[PDB]
């Protein structure tokens, strides 16, 4: 019922802040579990060897503060929120060819009421791809996209893949080019600023194949 | 400052509805949800719904159609009426202030409660007569008198000794049932000399039939 | 909804005993779980909340923890007027109750004053007569009550009530009121109450007769 | 020969495998070079590796000579 969820809403949100990790003591760190998915390849230039790809940049983590009990609101188990209200780890895309950080649009998320979250933004990114010289009759390259938190590093927010590969379930194949292979790889990271503190990023690569 | 007081009638009779009130002080309805509660005979308590701090309304899903909740904010007063009564529905109710943290809410508050009772027997009037004893012994500091509270309909019945200057003195039993109506006694210990010197007295009131009377003893 | 129990269901204890109840749920419950103590006809009074929070106003020696499933109140020294029943509730996932751990105190033995009063003039006119027994104030609750009529015991049309613990001296007190029609009142002559206690060899009596 | 490594969190040092007797540091600029500052790589290599224009490769032949650039070397 509208009633409730109106009230729900409002009820979550009186004494929220999007400004602070979610998390009981600030030493404990928040776990976002990250999936890539490929959606369609929409571009292809062989000049600069640049592909342009629809993906989905799927995210799941815990907000403690917003748990609730459904039998205060009709028996509400889940709302869609917009993703604008809450905090969030700000994972981004990166190694994108015009315009370093991808634009990720804010659709909204699915909260449930053990304060689960489930957003799954889509965007558009411009990877650069090396090509494979190891044996090409039939031509090969490799594109891969970097994810990884703005600003939080990882002992903040903790980067978890959901599973080894990008996710094609919802992928439209192409006409002429084929996936042969696709990973992601979880990595630690060390940057000049921070000796004892490390950055995590998740790369997603594919190599596509021509096809005959 | 903080209290909740619950009002209603013990007795209503099958297939009929039920009208309670929780009149309340310390604290504005405005800015404090308050929530409904019932304990069932033979069984736990159980949430019946809420009245939110912003006007609105909540139930148990199994209740719902039954109840509805309402509130008068200058009278301090929440209402509760519950439809298509039964024998299931015997038991204390009782009226909460709930806290909260962020959208969870808890029970912090509670009235004395009352009960509530579901038949169709009519509501009996009480027989209150004199307890005194034959022999006297000594001029003791210890004597005890009593009243006997015979056959009303229904639960609880409450008992005064002299207004309420017996105190620590008193002791009050459970009630038994013989053959669909209630029977119960009360006792008081005082100074031997007082006995013969004071007028002796109790008096006892019952909510079902709004019952009450005084009785002095004929030692 | 989560469904709770509390251990142990009946609990005796003595002044200055550290009691624990628990109170353990069928499913996960997150800390969010509350206590209550319930003294007898007094509006329920809240302990603590959020497992461990302690409510404004409750003495120091109540204190509550645990996590997961499994969750305690503890009393460290226990008072006679924590005499009570003591229930836990959850409030994440609907609200749920716990059975109830009633709290009965230990004490030393003490015998009964009792008491015996005659049926009186009123109850004569409306064609029924009550002959009643008051043994007040003793410990523990074992106590029989035995009712003779010219030396022969009357089972029949008898009807006790105990109470429950004093709050004051943890002493119960019991009362039976023998009914009798006024035909079956005058019918008989000596009206005696036997009251047998451990706190003596042979019973108590007290009796009256028509004199 | 002993190394540190980024091949680990934190960084720590590890001995070198046979072949191996080189310690290196790579450096280069990723996307988020101008809040904190260069990439820091660090490990074993049999030869010197392979520099490119922005990257910023050295080596060394000595125990624990690759710190991290804000730790003291040995
Ligand atoms: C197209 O382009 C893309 C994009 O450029 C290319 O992508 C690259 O693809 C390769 C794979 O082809 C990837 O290499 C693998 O990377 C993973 C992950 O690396 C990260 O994590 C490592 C370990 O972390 C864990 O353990 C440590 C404890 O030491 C712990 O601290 C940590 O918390 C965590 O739990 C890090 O060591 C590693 O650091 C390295 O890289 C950094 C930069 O990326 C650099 O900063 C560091 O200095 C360091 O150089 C990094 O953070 C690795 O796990 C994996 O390593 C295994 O495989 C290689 C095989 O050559 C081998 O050298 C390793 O010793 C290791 O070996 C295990 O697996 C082998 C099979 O894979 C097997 O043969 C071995 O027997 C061994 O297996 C044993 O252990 C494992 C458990 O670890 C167990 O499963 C087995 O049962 C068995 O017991 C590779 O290095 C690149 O990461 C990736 N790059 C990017 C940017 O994505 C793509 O390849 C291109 N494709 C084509 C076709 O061209």
């Amino acid at each position: 019922k509208s009633e409730h969820e109106t009230r729900l809403e409002a009820k979550l949100f009186e004494d929220y802040s999007s400004v602070v990790r979610p998390v009981e003591d600030h030493r404990e760190i928040v776990q976002v579990t990250v999936g890539l998915q490929l959606i369609q390849l929409i571009n292809v230039d062989e000049v600069n060897q640049i592909v342009t790809t629809n993906v989905r940049l799927k995210q799941q983590w815990v907000d403690y503060n917003l748990k609730w009990n459904p039998d205060d609101y009709g028996g509400v188990k889940k709302i869609h929120i917009p993703s604008e209200k809450i905090w969030r780890p700000d994972v981004v895309l990166y190694n994108n060819a015009d315009g370093d950080f991808a634009i990720v649009k804010f659709t909204k998320v699915l909260l449930d009421y053990t304060g689960h979250i489930t957003w799954t933004p889509p965007a558009i990114f411009k990877s650069y791809c090396e090509i494979i010289v190891t044996h090409f009759p039939f031509d090969e390259q490799n594109c891969s996209m970097k994810l990884g938190t703005r600003t939080y590093d990882g002992s903040a927010v903790a980067i978890n893949p959901e599973s080894d590969q990008p996710d094609l379930s919802n992928f439209m194949e192409s006409g002429e080019w084929v996936i042969k292979e696709a990973r992601g790889w979880k990595h630690w990271v060390f940057y000049s600023c921070c000796p004892t503190t490390p950055y995590l990023d998740i790369t997603y690569h594919f190599v596509m194949q021509r096809l005959p | 400052e903080v209290q909740l007081q619950e009002s209603g009638p013990g007795l209503v009779q099958p297939s009929e509805t039920l009208s309670l009130t929780c009149t309340v002080s310390g604290f504005s309805l405005t800015s404090y949800s308050v929530s409904w509660l019932r304990q069932p005979s033979g069984k736990g308590p159980e949430w019946m719904g809420r009245m939110w701090d912003d006007g609105g309304t909540v139930y148990n899903s199994g209740l719902k159609s039954r109840l509805s909740i309402s509130r008068d904010t200058s009278k301090n007063q929440v209402f509760l009426k519950m439809n298509s009564l039964q024998t299931d529905d015997t038991g204390t109710y009782y009226c909460t202030r709930d806290e909260r943290i962020r959208a969870i809410n808890w029970f912090a508050y509670w009235g004395q409660g009352t009960l509530v009772t579901v038949s169709s027997a009519e509501t009996t009037a009480p027989s209150v007569y004199p307890l005194a004893p034959g022999t006297a012994l000594k001029s003791n500091s210890m004597v005890t008198l009593g009243c006997l509270v015979k056959g009303y309909f229904p639960e609880p019945v409450t008992v005064t000794w002299n207004s309420g200057a017996l105190s620590s003195g008193v002791h009050t039993f459970p009630a038994v049932l013989q053959s669909g109506l209630y029977t119960l006694t009360s006792s008081v210990t005082v100074p031997s000399s007082t006995w013969p010197s004071q007028t002796v007295t109790c008096n006892v009131a019952h909510p079902g039939q709004q019952h009450q009377r005084w009785t002095r003893k004929l030692c | 909804d989560i469904v709770i129990t509390q251990s142990p269901s009946l609990l005796s204890a003595s002044v200055g005993d550290r009691v624990t109840l628990t109170c353990k749920g069928s499913q996960n419950i997150d800390n969010y779980l509350a206590w209550y103590q319930q003294k007898l006809g007094e509006a329920p009074k809240l302990l603590i909340y959020k497992t461990n929070s302690l409510q404004t106003g409750i003495p120091s020696r109540f204190s509550g923890s645990g996590s997961g499933t499994d969750y305690t109140l503890t009393i460290s020294s226990l008072h006679s007027e924590d005499l009570a029943t003591y229930y836990c509730y959850q409030y994440i996932n609907g609200y749920t109750f716990g059975t109830g751990t009633k709290l009965e105190l230990k004490r030393a033995d003490a015998a009964p004053t009792v008491s015996i009063f005659p049926p009186s003039t009123e109850q004569l006119a409306t064609g029924g007569a009550s002959v009643v027994c008051l043994m007040n104030n003793f410990y523990p609750r074992d106590i029989s009550v035995k009712w003779k009529i010219d030396g022969t015991e009357r089972r029949d049309g008898v009807l006790d009530s105990v109470t429950d613990q004093d709050s004051k001296d943890s002493t119960y007190s019991m009362s039976s009121t023998l009914s009798l029609t006024k035909a079956d009142y005058e019918s008989h002559n000596l009206y005696t109450c036997e009251v047998v206690h451990k706190t003596s060899s042979s019973p108590v009596v007290k009796s009256f007769n028509r004199n | 020969i002993v190394c540190h490594t980024t091949a680990t969190s934190p960084i720590s040092a590890v001995t070198c495998p046979p072949g191996e007797n080189l310690c290196y540091r790579k450096m280069w600029c990723d996307v988020f070079c101008s809040s904190r500052g260069k990439v820091v790589e660090l490990g074993c290599a049999a030869t010197c590796p392979s520099k490119k224009p922005y990257e910023e490769v050295t080596c060394c032949s000595t125990d624990k000579c690759n710190p991290h650039p804000k730790q003291r070397p040995g």
